[PDB]
């Protein structure tokens, strides 16, 4: 069974389903645990924008500084090396993105976060009863009137009604969004399938031998290690490690200490 | 059950405390008759006085040994009256006819003088009117607190009173401290053994009468290896027996110490007339 | 139990059944989470028609996308070869197109969709009482009705009759979509068994053929990838790597650290 | 089981404090009592002067081991007397007729000054009045406030006393800590293996005087493996066992440690007439 | 399954966000047991200051007072050898920082924390009731109205704004420290990816190295004092 | 827990709720570890403060987070700041509500005030202070680290070896009384494996007992007094 988990893993589908729904238990999570909706008259677009597009940033830098990969590729550029470098990025990039893509929609389905950081941009021309000739208290109570200010004034029927089209406006955009998305992913494939030197069988045996070589010479590198130390303290204190020292011991002087301190 | 054995209170007057003395002091009476006959110690000073029958050994080797019976035996009764104390139920059951109206308290002069005796007796029961409730809750702690006073006084007395004989008892042994538990762990490894042999011994002669009506015994497994290893030849003399039976105080010979009876018997320094015979002398058998 | 369940796994009615269960589920919470009817008079039908439709072209395109043959076999199009090619791409094409024909029949027949899609373009003629001279008032209390706005003003029948007529349509069309999608089904594995060159009992041979040698190809070129690198280290460092290394230490120079860093 | 053994103020002037002495003071003195009779050094010590009966050793070296018994036996009444503090119901039963109604503060004075006594006396059964409810939970806390404070100062006083005499052994004791803790392990190792020959060589003896009265012995599979290892022939006299038996201050013979008295005795450093003998001289008993 | 963990153990992604998870549900139980937004009129910022940053530097000192790898880089720096301290500075200090900007963006995105410190420095200019020429009694209900004072004097108003500029402002600062942190995260990264002599491989190499000599020196001195003692106990009584 | 709200009382309530028993923990830790009685044997017998300090640090874990927890209730010190006729109500509110509830939430703010305090010098002196013995001290980490090895191995070779000859010992005083010995199976090879030829002398494991720092000569290091003993 664990062997069957390790093949899951292997496979990208569910280790990207994984972190969709970690992504939509946190969303969930940080909408219900903080969220307040405030009325600042004055800045309140703001704090809605802010929460719809730094999480996406902060899990789209998360996603990509985390692989080792594009840290190797960076490297490697500070031809068939350029697209095998640029291939090797792409690769990744999918699960780079997954994670802020799965916020953005689970946020903009939801519609709260539409519906504090839009309300302020709402139209009253249709309105005739927010004509407010002032210029001034308008603002105030359009920007007061969706964060917990109910007032049944004969005002909150007309409030429900723009709340409704900015929830429906809100889902269109979500929906809209994901289309897009799925669209850009199909055509980088297409370019996965179009600027890729390597023919149908290449890639695979690419990746896995570079998925191998790193991990047998990680393992390599270790054992190397671990022998020449051996050696070391073989001649340090007269035994090798992991043996039996009954024969001879070196009972070291103080100056020989200072000897293993050059590493 | 405990219920079976439960206490009742008879909330009656000068018959209560009837009742408490029977149903603390019997029991109590019961558990001393009961660590006297288990206790082996008292049928070998039994035998003494049957065996001798000239009052041979003086008083002073008894009284020692008669409290070492009536020490071991009075564990019982004792923590029998201390629970039953620290209950509290059989006390205030007792006392209840003899709570002075006069000195209650907590209450003002509410408490009738009609019935004195026949009021105070019925508190332990609680049919006891509303306007002397306080009255009787009042009982029912004064009362209490003697029942438990003299419960832990007894426990007081009886732990100094163990501390007490046994500094004497090694003070005033010329033995040192260290001997007697050899001693003691000698007369445990005699009396296991002794009380294992006999068992053996009774199975081997009874096995060689039954063999003898039927023509063979029907052995398991282990009794077949009693009669192969440990085979007798006849039964030992009851003055032999007479001779290992009774009370012993550490003699000793040749500065080498003798620890019991037993001991004593198989070095030698132990040992005309028929008593009990089957039959008459062979003489008159003839005739 | 394991191999049971791995044989099951090769047959595709299981597949399938999960799939269907899946997208049943995902659907009936869906619709019982994030949909709440919009009652927007303007655009109600945009609603309706992408909760409907989108999803399922989303479906579809995923159920395209993640299988891995399907860019092989572009890559081909990009004889007998045309007509194997054609072949995989049908036999693909049944798991693709499983999961969104679920989706639109399941959410057909459950009509609440329908319902709050089409309602404005009802017909008002057979009830008098929408008369509406004024011809603005009608569509507003046509699509304000089917959303929540029950309105018990002896108007309701009228409403209760419009929401039977159209759940008894979309019923319809669930049902017809299902047997038009099943005649083609039938009619679409009948050219599989005349145009395709191979008999019945090779076309399973065949694919068994392709799935063991895709397979075996996979494992050989890791294991040669394997093998490259550990002859690389035995080259390098003097050993075999998860060897008894207590032999020989090479101890390489700084310039031996560039060499290896060619691929 | 639990219910028989807790506490249970009677409430009564001059007699609820006698109550609170009892139920706490003999419990802590019966269990001052088992640490004394359990600990060995106590019999010798009294075995000490038992065999002298001269006042051989002074005062300073029984002035040690006395207090050196007492302290290591008084674990049991610290640690209950402590739990007892916390409850804090003995004391607040014990001082409730002492609290002064005057000191009483947080309240107008509606105490009456009728029955003083009477009034506190019966605050811990609840039988307070309502209007003085305030004064009960004042000297609620206020007694149990000095319960506890007492109570925490005295964990602390042995804490301290544990300390002093701890560091003020290693200073004074002329041994150093590590040869201390092989001879601790020498006396609580050899003890082991002495009463383990002990056992053994009493089952040896038992079993050869089982023998002389039967003809043979019962004996388990491992009992004959002890016969066959360990065969006795006779006992250890008196004597012999006296100079075992006593306390023992690291003597030292010629450079070389001796670490107790059965050690003192093996290297013949410890050792006409008759005494309690079975029967007279051998020329009485000619006649 | 316990190889398994010790190989997660191995990397440093699940130490950060366990360590996150702890402060984060430390925090929580804290804010709630002993803060109480403490009411003082004179100086109530030195509370909500102490509590915003001391918490936080105080597990700084516990990063690095856990590690022994500086210990080493302070007594050699009291070159190669220099460049290589920067580099295990470099890694000991993504571990040592971590704790306190998770708990800085946590209590300061609970918002309780700044409106409970930085209360006495809101302007009144914008309320035209929180006049108070004699700039007495200003100050006082200014820091008594935010703690536990709800005043139901028709000012009630004043201080849900200000609560929501305070809760605004609060978060703005948090996601801006979190992306500056990340930022400097990635340049730091990016400076140990250049100046470093090692290669992207041999860094591992020598890291690993180091990782299996401290581990193989401390059992081989185990190993030889064990052996000493031995013999010593030979020569002392006679018995090995 | 209880709390008694008496006037003029309280605070002595407090601090012998929070005191007393912190230092008998701090007691009972000091007991336990052995080498603090190390170096009375040393004291006894005849550049030391670096010990006395790391010794008494190791045992006084236990006695500070009891104190810490303490003010994390913060009970404590609200009684002693109230207690210190209305003054007596001040105390009583534990068990006129503006004036009361004011003073109240300034005891809660001074109690917590004092809590960070003791976590401050308890993060100041396990940090600062460690690093400054350890840069001043020649020896090395590695020398260091064989140093409390070598002490650590060497008693528990040594209660071994304290146990084993103790009982070749004993085992010949109790034959010397009886004329056998109920050993057992594994002490019965016990003897015939270690035949003793003669006990130690009170010289001999009095060298060895007291406080050792590196007094090394002809360049063979010396860790502990019973290295310079051989
Ligand atoms: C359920 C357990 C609860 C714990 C309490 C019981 C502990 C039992 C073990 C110790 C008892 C024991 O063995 O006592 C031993 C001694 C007997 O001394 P001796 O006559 O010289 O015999 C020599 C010792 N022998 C028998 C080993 C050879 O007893 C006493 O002298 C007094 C016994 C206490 C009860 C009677 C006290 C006097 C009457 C009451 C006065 C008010
Ligand atoms: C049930 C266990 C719970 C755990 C808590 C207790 C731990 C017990 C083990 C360590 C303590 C111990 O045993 O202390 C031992 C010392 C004994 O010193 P000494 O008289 O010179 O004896 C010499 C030491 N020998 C026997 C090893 C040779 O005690 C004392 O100095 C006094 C005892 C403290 C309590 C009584 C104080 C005095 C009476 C009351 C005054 C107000």
């Amino acid at each position: 069974l664990n062997n069957i988990v390790s093949s899951l893993q292997r496979n990208g589908i569910f280790i990207n389903s994984l972190i969709a729904a970690l992504t939509i238990g946190g969303q969930q999570l940080f909408s219900s645990s903080t969220f307040s909706c405030p009325c600042q008259v004055g800045k309140n677009f703001y704090y809605g924008s802010a929460f719809l597009v730094i999480p996406a940033l902060i899990l789209l830098v998360a996603g990509f500084a985390l692989r080792s990969q594009m840290w190797t590729i960076t490297g490697e550029y500070c031809p068939l090396e350029c697209k095998l470098a640029c291939l090797r990025f792409f690769s990744i990039t999918g699960r780079a993105v997954i994670a802020p893509l799965t916020w953005l929609a689970v946020t903009l389905l939801t519609g709260t976060y539409y519906e504090c950081a839009a309300s302020e941009f709402a139209s009253v021309d249709h309105y005739p009863m927010f004509d407010n000739v002032s210029a001034s208290k308008r603002e105030e109570i359009l920007a007061g009137f969706p964060c917990c200010r109910s007032a049944p004034s004969d005002v909150i029927l007309v409030r429900d009604e723009i709340a409704l089209l900015h929830r429906y406006q809100s889902q269109m955009l979500g929906w809209i969004l994901i289309t897009l998305a799925t669209i850009a992913a199909l055509v980088s494939c297409c370019v996965a399938k179009c600027c890729s030197p390597l023919t149908s069988l290449q890639h695979c045996y690419w990746t896995s031998h570079l998925q191998n070589e790193r991990e047998l010479f990680e393992q390599a590198a270790e054992q190397h290690s671990r022998l020449l130390m051996m050696h070391r303290i073989k001649k340090l204190f007269g035994f090798i490690p992991g043996s039996e020292d009954v024969k001879h011991i070196r009972i070291p002087s103080c100056q020989d200490w200072k000897d293993i301190s050059v590493p | 059950l405990f219920s079976v054995v439960a206490f009742h209170c008879p909330c009656s007057p000068a018959r209560n405390y009837l009742y408490g003395l029977a149903a603390i002091g019997v029991p109590a009476l019961v558990l001393f008759i009961i660590g006297i006959i288990l206790n082996n110690h008292t049928w070998n000073l039994v035998a003494e006085c049957q065996h001798r029958r000239t009052k041979n050994c003086s008083a002073a080797p008894t009284f020692l040994l008669l409290s070492s019976i009536l020490g071991r035996a009075a564990v019982a009764p004792v923590t029998w009256s201390v629970i039953s104390l620290l209950r509290g139920e059989a006390y205030v059951c007792a006392l209840s006819e003899f709570v002075d109206p006069s000195s209650l308290t907590a209450r003002e002069e509410h408490f009738p003088s009609a019935h004195a005796t026949e009021i105070l007796a019925r508190f332990p029961c609680k049919e006891n009117p509303d306007n002397l409730s306080d009255f009787r809750e009042e009982v029912s702690r004064r009362l209490r607190y003697e029942s438990q006073l003299f419960g832990w006084l007894l426990i007081g007395v009886v732990a100094i009173l163990v501390f007490l004989t046994k500094c004497l008892k090694h003070y005033c042994s010329p033995l040192s401290y260290r001997q007697e538990a050899y001693w003691a762990q000698y007369r445990a490894n005699e009396d296991q053994l002794f009380q294992r042999t006999a068992e053996v011994h009774s199975r081997v002669l009874a096995a060689n009468n039954v063999r003898r009506f039927f023509g063979f015994v029907a052995l398991n497994k282990d009794d077949e290896e009693l009669i192969a290893n440990f085979p007798v030849e006849g039964t030992q003399p009851r003055p032999q027996w007479n001779a290992i039976t009774g009370v012993y105080l550490y003699r000793e010979n040749q500065g080498l110490p003798l620890y019991s009876r037993l001991h004593k018997w198989a070095q030698g320094l132990a040992g005309d007339n028929v008593e009990m015979a089957l039959l008459p002398s062979a003489l008159e058998v003839l005739f």
